[PDB]
Protein backbone atom coordinates (compact mmCIF):
# COMPACT_ATOMS: atom_id res chain seq x y z
CA UNK A 1 0.00 0.00 0.00
CA UNK A 2 2.66 2.53 1.01
CA UNK A 3 6.20 2.23 2.31
CA UNK A 4 7.74 -0.76 4.10
CA UNK A 5 7.20 -0.96 7.86
CA UNK A 6 9.06 -3.62 9.82
CA UNK A 7 7.12 -5.97 12.10
CA UNK A 8 8.21 -9.05 14.09
CA UNK A 9 6.94 -12.28 12.56
CA UNK A 10 5.16 -13.53 15.68
CA UNK A 11 2.94 -10.46 15.91
CA UNK A 12 2.25 -10.64 12.16
CA UNK A 13 1.00 -14.20 12.64
CA UNK A 14 -1.03 -12.99 15.62
CA UNK A 15 -2.68 -10.38 13.39
CA UNK A 16 -3.33 -13.03 10.74
CA UNK A 17 -5.04 -15.33 13.25
CA UNK A 18 -7.02 -12.37 14.62
CA UNK A 19 -8.22 -11.71 11.08
CA UNK A 20 -9.87 -15.13 10.68
CA UNK A 21 -11.64 -15.09 14.05
CA UNK A 22 -9.32 -17.00 16.38
CA UNK A 23 -8.03 -14.69 19.10
CA UNK A 24 -4.35 -13.81 19.26
CA UNK A 25 -3.84 -15.61 22.59
CA UNK A 26 -3.93 -19.02 20.89
CA UNK A 27 -0.82 -18.40 18.79
CA UNK A 28 1.19 -17.05 21.72
CA UNK A 29 0.28 -20.09 23.81
CA UNK A 30 0.95 -22.57 20.96
CA UNK A 31 3.98 -21.18 19.11
CA UNK A 32 6.24 -24.25 19.21
CA UNK A 33 3.58 -26.64 17.92
CA UNK A 34 2.74 -24.27 15.05
CA UNK A 35 6.41 -23.92 14.11
CA UNK A 36 6.94 -27.69 14.18
CA UNK A 37 3.82 -28.33 12.09
CA UNK A 38 4.83 -25.72 9.51
CA UNK A 39 8.33 -27.19 9.27
CA UNK A 40 6.95 -30.71 8.86
CA UNK A 41 4.53 -29.60 6.14
CA UNK A 42 7.20 -27.68 4.24
CA UNK A 43 9.43 -30.75 4.44
CA UNK A 44 6.63 -33.01 3.20
CA UNK A 45 5.85 -30.82 0.18
CA UNK A 46 9.49 -31.23 -0.89
CA UNK A 47 9.16 -35.01 -1.24
CA UNK A 48 5.66 -34.66 -2.68
CA UNK A 49 7.00 -32.48 -5.50
CA UNK B 1 -11.80 -4.71 0.87
CA UNK B 2 -9.88 -6.67 -1.78
CA UNK B 3 -6.37 -5.26 -2.10
CA UNK B 4 -5.40 -3.30 -5.23
CA UNK B 5 -8.68 -4.13 -7.00
CA UNK B 6 -9.53 -0.45 -7.51
CA UNK B 7 -6.94 2.12 -6.47
CA UNK B 8 -3.48 1.80 -4.94
CA UNK B 9 -3.73 1.60 -1.16
CA UNK B 10 -6.85 1.72 1.02
CA UNK B 11 -10.00 2.45 -0.97
CA UNK B 12 -12.42 5.20 0.06
CA UNK B 13 -14.77 5.86 -2.87
CA UNK B 14 -14.96 6.28 -6.64
CA UNK B 15 -16.64 8.54 -9.17
CA UNK B 16 -17.62 7.41 -12.69
CA UNK B 17 -17.37 9.48 -15.86
CA UNK B 18 -18.33 8.78 -19.45
CA UNK B 19 -16.06 8.58 -22.48
CA UNK B 20 -16.49 8.37 -26.27
CA UNK B 21 -16.57 4.55 -26.09
CA UNK B 22 -15.78 3.73 -22.48
CA UNK B 23 -15.83 4.65 -18.82
CA UNK B 24 -13.35 6.45 -16.55
CA UNK B 25 -13.18 5.78 -12.81
CA UNK B 26 -11.69 8.31 -10.38
CA UNK B 27 -10.60 6.43 -7.25
CA UNK B 28 -9.90 8.15 -3.93
CA UNK B 29 -7.31 6.40 -1.77
CA UNK B 30 -5.74 6.85 1.67
CA UNK B 31 -1.97 6.49 2.09
CA UNK B 32 0.01 6.69 5.37
CA UNK B 33 3.28 8.60 5.72
CA UNK B 34 5.60 10.24 8.26
CA UNK B 35 6.47 7.01 10.05
CA UNK B 36 8.22 6.55 13.39
CA UNK B 37 10.09 3.66 15.02
CA UNK B 38 9.16 2.22 18.42
CA UNK B 39 9.86 -0.75 20.69
CA UNK B 40 7.07 -3.32 21.04
CA UNK B 41 6.09 -6.22 23.31
CA UNK B 42 3.59 -9.09 22.89
CA UNK B 43 1.91 -9.01 26.31
CA UNK B 44 2.42 -7.46 29.74
CA UNK B 45 1.96 -9.47 32.93
CA UNK B 46 1.07 -7.70 36.17
CA UNK B 47 0.61 -9.49 39.51
CA UNK B 48 1.31 -12.78 37.73
CA UNK B 49 -1.48 -12.26 35.17
CA UNK B 50 -0.72 -11.71 31.48
CA UNK B 51 -2.67 -9.01 29.64
CA UNK B 52 -3.07 -8.74 25.84
CA UNK B 53 -4.58 -5.82 23.90
CA UNK B 54 -8.07 -5.93 22.45
CA UNK B 55 -7.55 -3.82 19.31
CA UNK B 56 -4.12 -2.24 19.05
CA UNK B 57 -0.51 -2.85 19.98
CA UNK B 58 1.88 -2.07 22.82
CA UNK B 59 4.49 0.61 22.10
CA UNK B 60 7.20 2.27 24.16
CA UNK B 61 9.05 5.54 23.59
CA UNK B 62 11.89 4.48 25.90
CA UNK B 63 10.52 4.84 29.43
CA UNK B 64 6.75 4.24 29.49
CA UNK B 65 4.25 2.02 27.67
CA UNK B 66 1.12 2.79 25.66
CA UNK B 67 -1.50 1.05 23.52
CA UNK B 68 -1.97 2.44 20.01
CA UNK B 69 -3.87 1.37 16.92
CA UNK B 70 -2.01 -0.22 14.03
CA UNK B 71 -2.77 2.33 11.28
CA UNK B 72 -2.24 5.52 13.32
CA UNK B 73 -0.29 6.88 16.29
CA UNK B 74 -2.43 8.21 19.14
CA UNK B 75 -1.16 6.83 22.46
CA UNK B 76 -3.38 5.91 25.39
CA UNK B 77 -2.54 4.81 28.92
CA UNK B 78 -2.84 1.11 29.72
CA UNK B 79 -5.96 0.31 31.75
CA UNK B 80 -8.09 -2.78 32.35
CA UNK B 81 -10.73 -1.55 29.89
CA UNK B 82 -8.72 -2.00 26.67
CA UNK B 83 -6.82 -5.15 27.72
CA UNK B 84 -7.87 -8.71 28.51
CA UNK B 85 -6.19 -11.32 30.70
CA UNK B 86 -5.56 -15.00 29.97
CA UNK B 87 -3.22 -17.29 31.88
CA UNK B 88 0.07 -16.36 33.52
CA UNK B 89 3.42 -15.19 32.16
CA UNK B 90 5.34 -18.46 32.20
CA UNK B 91 5.30 -19.76 28.62
CA UNK B 92 4.81 -16.74 26.33
CA UNK B 93 8.00 -15.31 24.82
CA UNK B 94 8.92 -11.62 24.98
CA UNK B 95 7.03 -10.76 28.17
CA UNK B 96 7.96 -7.48 29.88
CA UNK B 97 7.09 -6.44 33.43
CA UNK B 98 5.02 -3.29 33.95
CA UNK B 99 2.02 -1.98 35.90
CA UNK B 100 -1.61 -1.77 34.78
CA UNK B 101 -3.78 1.14 35.91
CA UNK B 102 -7.39 0.68 37.01
CA UNK B 103 -10.05 3.34 37.66
CA UNK B 104 -12.00 1.54 40.39
CA UNK B 105 -9.52 2.15 43.21
CA UNK B 106 -8.95 5.88 42.44
CA UNK B 107 -12.69 6.46 42.00
CA UNK B 108 -13.65 4.68 45.23
CA UNK B 109 -11.19 6.82 47.22
C1 LIG C 1 7.91 9.05 26.79
O1 LIG C 1 6.56 9.51 26.93
C2 LIG C 1 6.22 9.90 28.26
C3 LIG C 1 4.75 10.25 28.25
O2 LIG C 1 4.43 11.09 27.15
C4 LIG C 1 7.11 11.06 28.71
O3 LIG C 1 6.82 11.39 30.06
C5 LIG C 1 6.45 12.78 30.15
O4 LIG C 1 7.58 13.64 29.97
C6 LIG C 1 7.26 15.04 30.03
C7 LIG C 1 8.53 15.79 29.72
O5 LIG C 1 8.81 16.76 30.72
C8 LIG C 1 6.67 15.38 31.40
O6 LIG C 1 6.29 16.75 31.41
C9 LIG C 1 5.46 14.49 31.69
O7 LIG C 1 5.00 14.73 33.01
C10 LIG C 1 5.83 13.02 31.53
N1 LIG C 1 4.66 12.18 31.73
C11 LIG C 1 4.73 10.94 32.24
C12 LIG C 1 3.43 10.22 32.38
O8 LIG C 1 5.80 10.43 32.56
C13 LIG C 1 8.58 10.67 28.58
O9 LIG C 1 9.40 11.80 28.86
C14 LIG C 1 8.87 10.17 27.17
N2 LIG C 1 10.25 9.73 27.06
C15 LIG C 1 11.19 10.40 26.39
C16 LIG C 1 12.56 9.80 26.39
O10 LIG C 1 10.94 11.46 25.81
C1 LIG D 1 9.51 -9.67 36.29
O1 LIG D 1 9.34 -9.88 37.70
C2 LIG D 1 9.59 -11.22 38.13
C3 LIG D 1 9.28 -11.28 39.60
O2 LIG D 1 9.70 -10.10 40.27
C4 LIG D 1 11.04 -11.60 37.80
O3 LIG D 1 11.25 -12.97 38.15
C5 LIG D 1 12.44 -13.08 38.96
O4 LIG D 1 13.61 -12.69 38.22
C6 LIG D 1 14.82 -12.77 38.98
C7 LIG D 1 15.92 -12.22 38.10
O5 LIG D 1 16.60 -13.27 37.41
C8 LIG D 1 15.07 -14.21 39.42
O6 LIG D 1 16.24 -14.26 40.22
C9 LIG D 1 13.87 -14.73 40.21
O7 LIG D 1 14.05 -16.11 40.51
C10 LIG D 1 12.58 -14.54 39.41
N1 LIG D 1 11.43 -14.98 40.18
C11 LIG D 1 11.04 -14.44 41.34
C12 LIG D 1 9.82 -15.04 41.97
O8 LIG D 1 11.64 -13.51 41.87
C13 LIG D 1 11.32 -11.40 36.32
O9 LIG D 1 12.70 -11.63 36.05
C14 LIG D 1 10.95 -9.98 35.90
N2 LIG D 1 11.16 -9.80 34.47
C15 LIG D 1 11.72 -8.70 33.95
C16 LIG D 1 11.85 -8.69 32.46
O10 LIG D 1 12.10 -7.77 34.65
C1 LIG E 1 14.23 3.41 13.74
O1 LIG E 1 15.50 2.94 14.23
C2 LIG E 1 16.06 1.85 13.48
C3 LIG E 1 17.32 1.44 14.18
O2 LIG E 1 18.48 1.94 13.51
C4 LIG E 1 16.29 2.29 12.03
O3 LIG E 1 16.78 1.18 11.28
C5 LIG E 1 14.99 2.80 11.42
O4 LIG E 1 15.25 3.32 10.12
C6 LIG E 1 14.39 3.90 12.29
N1 LIG E 1 13.12 4.35 11.75
C7 LIG E 1 13.02 5.26 10.77
C8 LIG E 1 11.63 5.59 10.33
O5 LIG E 1 14.01 5.78 10.27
Amino acid sequence: AGAALQIPFAMQMAYRFNGIGVTQNVLYENQKLIANQFNSAIGKIQDSL
Amino acid sequence: KRVDFCGKGYHLMSFPQSAPHGVVFLHVTYVPAQEKNFTTAPAICHDGKAHFPREGVFVSNGTHWFVTQRNFYEPQIITTDNTFVSGNCDVVIGIVNNTVYDPLQPELD
